RNA sequence: CGCUACUACCGAUUGGAUGGUUUAGUGAGGCCCUCGGAUCGGCCCCGCCGGGGUGCCCUGGCGGAGCGCUGA
RNA sequence: UGGUGACUCUAGAUAACCUCGGGCCGAUCGCACGCCGGCGGCGACGACCCAUUCGAACGUCUGCCCUAUCAACUUUCGAUGGUAGUCGCCGUGCCUACCAUGGUGACCACGGGUGACGGGGAAUCAGGGUUCGAUUCCGGAGAGGGAGCCUGAGAAACGGCUACCACAUCCAAGGAAGGCAGCAGGCGCGCAAAUU
RNA sequence: AAACUGCGAAUGGCUCAUUAAAUCAGUUAUGGUUCCUUUGGUCGCUCGUACUUGGAUAACUGUGGUAAUUCU
């Protein structure tokens, strides 16, 4: 069927080469995994050695990681909105490795919430109802009040994640490839590479 | 060929077996095992055409399937079992016990040895690595993997090997001085001490050792095996002492043997 | 040198460049931190891989390739492509019928690193075999050193 | 057209020749695993379901 | 130049026969994907219920029906 | 922690994930029988993972006959390289998208031919050579010709399957079944080769 | 006996059509992969009816169909 041998392309010459064997087994190739955004759907492929590839072709939940903060969560996958390879993957929303997606960014902001009790993303109308405002106010013992009063003193968001915590929705990379593994994992862009994509994105459209 | 080959012809088995031509047109083709295929001796080239102990194939099944033959402590009723360098071979209905030497002319001879040397074995290491929460382990040249090694233990050592339980007891480390055996190459069999070492990065080391008769020969590095610790083995050595004999010095000694024989 | 080129970001995938940084200390950059490594068999690691900032994943100090097995030398002939060169390599073969030799040839594709900087037709370099780059890669040039004239 | 007649309760089994389109329509049409009454097989039928 | 034979060439004939490459179109069959849902179940519901506690439900074993809920 | 010439190696710590077409964490068999009310000795099967053996698969370097009445070839349908990916057991234009215009050649490229499977080897030979190698060992390829697959650790397997092409068997004419370049054996071809 | 399950049937044997840096040979690499089996390690490391769970199917017994198959 679909092949990956080296014997069908030319010489570095540019000389044709003669096949000397039929197509074999282990040179095979498979149909690609053009996995898309929706309710779970995943199939197992039995591979050479007896082991096996999970071949994604649904997905909507993704295991995402905010290196700044070391806080990686499970977060549904929302779109895709670039693609350094092709365009057509961006308008047919293919995830694939290095793909940049919109993923939902609830889990984190109740991490940021809990761990450094300070407001995130939110809007000045400041409705903040119970289980929020205790949350986010509490009572605590001395020990407890100090620890959370050292922990806002290096708790600062650039501006770029702010905007996008605003939003509700951040921008990420996939680092995982999803017709291999059945799985869409990455981390949350920031920095430079958040500008860059970004950028981009902008003169894209 | 699709899949593994199940078939040895018998001229193309290893020439150290030392098999006829005319007999058949198949060799033994060793069980996968704890040895290497070209350098191993299969259990019925030993107990059939060394010792004469059974005079075909089906003799030796009929030996084995008795429960007689141990290798390093352990029934083996394979007849194609892959018995190799400074392995145990012990008959107890018989009452001997072998130790898989190599001979100075590169063949696996018939070394017997006493009981209280049939209990343990010397094992070179192949290779050291961290595993499963920080516990070292040993990889031996009998593919016998030991875990919590003595941290001085490095690779291209050797170590004595109890075979009732299967832990180190001492050990000899890699070093110029130390007495050796070449089990692989031109100078396979040859008993010397290792007088230098030189490493080529990125290549293969060459390893120079000085017989007791004064003659010196290289080896490459994996074709060495420590033996001994200074000029005294650990092991008893066959009855050539791992000295190589010219073919003149050879034919003499066969004439004063001849001479004196009557 | 702007080093983003091409549709995505070009990064050292090792280097992490995304710590949080107090305000305190933000004394313009942080000096990315440059990953770089040192291949063996007693070559030097070129300062222009420790100190630059080019991307360049094929690289044998920067990128992910491991020196392994033959180390050849050629003369640079050609260098008309995106970080890889053409190199010559001239012998004698020998012929037993008339005890004689003859002059052959045979050009090798090696990849160049952007640390050897000022590389010219005529130099000698030293390549290093590595797993396959390309289609007819499979050397990495590991060492330039200078024509016999050179200024 | 024979009738392979089974009654799983006894086990027993019988082999019936019947050569009238008119006994046979009834089970014209039908697909495999649908329960039809076998009332034109014959009077001693009556009220089964095969 | 004349007599006999053979070989070879050009070959008008717009030669054929066989084979091998391709342009364009058609395209069996498998494989993958998106559907499809003939049938077979299980839970549930009752007529049916064996007994425990006690008519009293926690489990047997049936028949009927539910585009009920799900699985293959 | 340990290792290598060289790891982005090994091990460690942290935050999570962990596929319904699911990963391991024993509902298995035999023989002796026992001791102190429960504990047990030999084995056999099974099992994730690591190592080992048997390999296999891609690569590195050098090496092949004749032919110029084959001198330029490859690149629009990948040719050479770069970036990101897809697929694959993995490294790779293996395939895709976007880029760059490269890559080989009188040191014979490209094309054509071979009564070309390649070696270990064989005949002849003072020395040098010439010719042969289908043929029992090693490696490769194929199972009438192509192609596509299932199962499996391992086939693109043909004494497995599915088609088309060429042949061809039985048939109640509706259908069914094929593959000796295995051992014998028959036909045909031939100057040319053995017993069902 | 049969039948279910497991393993093998990918070895061996034959032939030389294809194949011209291809195959193959020597030399190296996998720090770039897969590996049934044999051999050794690991297999209370996990804080969450069991003195043993469920539904089938073959062999077998009986009714068959087709001119015909290792069909069913
Ligand atoms: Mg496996
Ligand atoms: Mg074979
Ligand atoms: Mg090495
Ligand atoms: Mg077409
Ligand atoms: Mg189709
Ligand atoms: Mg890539
Ligand atoms: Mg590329
Ligand atoms: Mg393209
Ligand atoms: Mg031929
Ligand atoms: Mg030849
Ligand atoms: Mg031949
Ligand atoms: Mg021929
Ligand atoms: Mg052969
Ligand atoms: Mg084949
Ligand atoms: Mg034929
Ligand atoms: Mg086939
Ligand atoms: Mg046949
Ligand atoms: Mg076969
Ligand atoms: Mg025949
Ligand atoms: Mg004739
Ligand atoms: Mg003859
Ligand atoms: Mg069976
Ligand atoms: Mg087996
Ligand atoms: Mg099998
Ligand atoms: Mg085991």
């Amino acid at each position: 069927g679909i092949s990956r041998d080296n014997w069908h392309k030319r010489r570095k010459t540019g000389g044709k080469r003669k096949p000397y064997h039929k197509k074999r087994k282990y040179e095979l190739g498979r149909p690609a995994a053009n996995t898309k955004i929706g309710p779970r759907r995943i199939h197992t492929v039995r591979v050479r050695g007896g082991n096996k590839k999970y071949r994604a072709l649904r997905l909507d939940v993704g295991n995402f990681s905010w290196g700044s903060e070391c806080c990686t969560r499970k977060t549904r996958i929302i779109d895709v909105v670039y693609n350094a390879s092709n365009n057509e993957l961006v308008r047919t929303k293919t995830l694939v490795k290095n793909c940049i997606v919109l993923i939902d960014s609830t889990p984190y902001r109740q991490w940021y919430e809990s761990h450094y009790a300070l407001p995130l993303g939110r809007k000045k109308g400041a409705k903040l109802t119970p289980e929020e405002e205790e949350i986010l106010n509490k009572k605590r013992s001395k020990k407890i009040q100090k620890k959370y009063d050292e922990r806002k003193k290096n708790a600062k968001i650039s501006s770029l994640l702010e905007e996008q915590f605003q939003q509700g929705k951040l921008l990420a990379c996939i680092a995982s490839r999803p017709g291999q593994c059945g799985r869409a994992d990455g981390y949350v862009l920031e920095g430079k590479e958040l500008e860059f994509y970004l950028r981009k994105i902008k003169a894209r459209k | 060929a699709r899949g593994p080959k199940k078939h040895l012809k018998r001229v193309a088995a290893p020439k150290h077996w030392m098999l006829d031509k005319l007999t058949g047109v198949f060799a033994p083709r060793p069980s996968t095992g704890p040895h290497k295929l070209r350098e191993c001796l299969p259990l019925i080239i030993f107990l059939r055409n060394r010792l004469k102990y059974a005079l075909t194939g089906d003799e030796v099944k009929k030996i084995c399937m008795q429960r007689f033959i141990k290798i390093d402590g352990k029934v083996r009723t394979d007849i194609t079992y892959p018995a190799g360098f400074m392995d145990v071979i012990s008959i107890d209905k018989t009452g001997e016990n072998f130790r898989l030497i190599y001979d100075t002319k590169g063949r696996f001879a018939v070394h017997r040895i006493t009981p209280e040397e049939a209990k343990y074995k010397l094992c070179k290491v192949r290779k050291i690595f961290v595993g499963t929460k920080g516990i070292p382990h040993l990889v031996t040249h009998d593919a016998r993997t030991i875990r919590y090694p003595d941290p001085l233990i490095k690779v291209n050592d050797t170590i004595q090997i109890d075979l009732e339980t299967g832990k180190i007891t001492d050990f000899i480390k890699f070093d110029t001085g130390n007495l050796c055996m070449v089990t692989g190459g031109a100078n396979l069999g040859r008993i010397g001490v290792i007088t230098n070492r030189e490493r080529h990065p990125g290549s293969f080391d060459v390893v120079h050792v000085k017989d007791a008769n004064g003659n010196s020969f290289a080896t490459r590095l994996s074709n060495i095996f420590v033996i001994g610790k200074g000029n005294k083995p650990w092991i008893s050595l066959p009855r050539g002492k791992g000295i190589r004999l010219t073919i003149a010095e050879e034919r003499d000694k066969r004439l004063a043997a001849k001479q004196s024989s009557g | 040198a702007d080093i983003q080129t091409e549709r995505a970001y070009q990064k050292q995938p090792t280097i992490f460049q995304n710590k949080k940084r107090v305000l305190l200390g933000e004394t313009g950059k942080e000096k990315l931190p440059r990953y770089y490594k040192n291949i063996g068999l007693g070559f030097k690691t070129p300062k222009e891989a420790i100190e630059g900032t080019y991307i360049d994943k094929k690289c044998p100090f920067t990128g992910n390739v491991s020196i392994r097995g033959r180390i050849l030398s050629g003369v640079v002939t050609k260098m008309k492509m995106q970080r890889t060169i053409v190199i010559r390599r001239d012998y004698l073969h020998y012929i037993r019928k008339y005890n004689r030799f003859e002059k052959r040839h045979k050009n090798m594709s090696v990849h160049l690193s952007p640390c050897f900087r000022d590389v010219q037709i005529g130099d000698i370099v030293t390549v290093g075999e590595c797993r396959p780059l390309s289609k007819t890669v499979r050397f990495n040039v590991l060492k330039v050193t200078k024509a016999a004239g050179t200024k | 057209m024979k009738l392979n007649i089974s009654f799983p309760a006894t086990g027993c089994q019988k082999l019936i020749e019947v050569d009238d389109e008119r006994k046979l329509r009834t089970f014209y049409e039908k697909r495999m695993a649908t329960e039809v009454a076998a009332d034109a097989l014959g009077e001693e039928w009556k009220g089964y379901v095969v």
